[PDB]
Formats: structure tokens, sequence, C-alpha cells
């Protein structure tokens, strides 16, 4: 399960347990407009990519 | 050694300088070919483009 820091009520953010950082291939952050109506996302894969 | 996800860019790809006048090999973002380069002022690009 995952909670959000915006006025948390009961539970806490905890979905994995890792004492060390494993080998990672991709990890990054992006920004967007905080005042919008909806957000669209599109995911797929082809030839292992 | 010779494994993991922690590598270095100390290979021949060390941010070489561009050149115009003679067609050279291309490795621009997974693309190959040859062709003369010509500087041109363009403003139809974006961040992800
Ligand atoms: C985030 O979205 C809001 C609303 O969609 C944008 O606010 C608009 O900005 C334009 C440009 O000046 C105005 O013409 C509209 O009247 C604004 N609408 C509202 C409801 O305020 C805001 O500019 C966006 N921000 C970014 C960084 O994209």
């Amino acid at each position: 399960h995952t909670v959000c820091k915006s006025k948390g009520s009961i539970r806490n953010e905890s979905w994995h347990i890792d004492s060390s950082e494993p080998l990672c291939l991709f990890k990054k952050n992006f920004t967007y407009n905080v005042s919008a109506d909806w957000l669209y996302f599109h995911f797929y894969q082809e030839r292992g990519v | 050694i010779n494994s993991g996800t922690t590598c270095s860019n100390d290979l021949l790809y060390s941010n070489t300088e561009i050149s115009t006048g003679v067609c050279v090999n291309y490795d621009l973002y997974g693309i190959t070919g040859q062709g003369i380069f010509k500087e041109v002022s363009a403003a139809y690009y974006n961040n992800w483009q």
C-alpha cells in the first residue's frame, strides 16, 4: 500500500523492503503543471523495448 | 567487475567536437548514415524532440 504526505490519516507509505540499492537500469523524475484537469498516459512494448 | 549497472564514459565516446564540410559516420541517438553538416537557425524543436 502507498499513502500520500498530503494530510495522511492512518497508514504510512510502505510497499517494498530493501536494505541496499539494487542494480537499477532507469530512475528519473519529471515535472508537470500542478493545476490541470486530467493527465494522460500511454504505455506499450515492442521487440523487448 | 565487468557487470552491474555502474559504468563509466571513459571510452572513445568522450563528447567529440562537431565538424562541417565532410560527411562522416553517424551515431546520433541510434541512427547511422553519412552526410555534410550545415548550420541553420531553426526554432521548431521541443524539449523531448
Ligand atoms: C497550468 O494550467 C493552468 C490552467 O490550465 C494555466 O493557467 C492558464 O494560463 C493561461 C496563460 O496565461 C491563461 O490564459 C489562462 O487564463 C490560465 N487559466 C487559469 C484557469 O488560470 C497555467 O498557465 C498552466 N501552467 C503551466 C506552467 O503550464
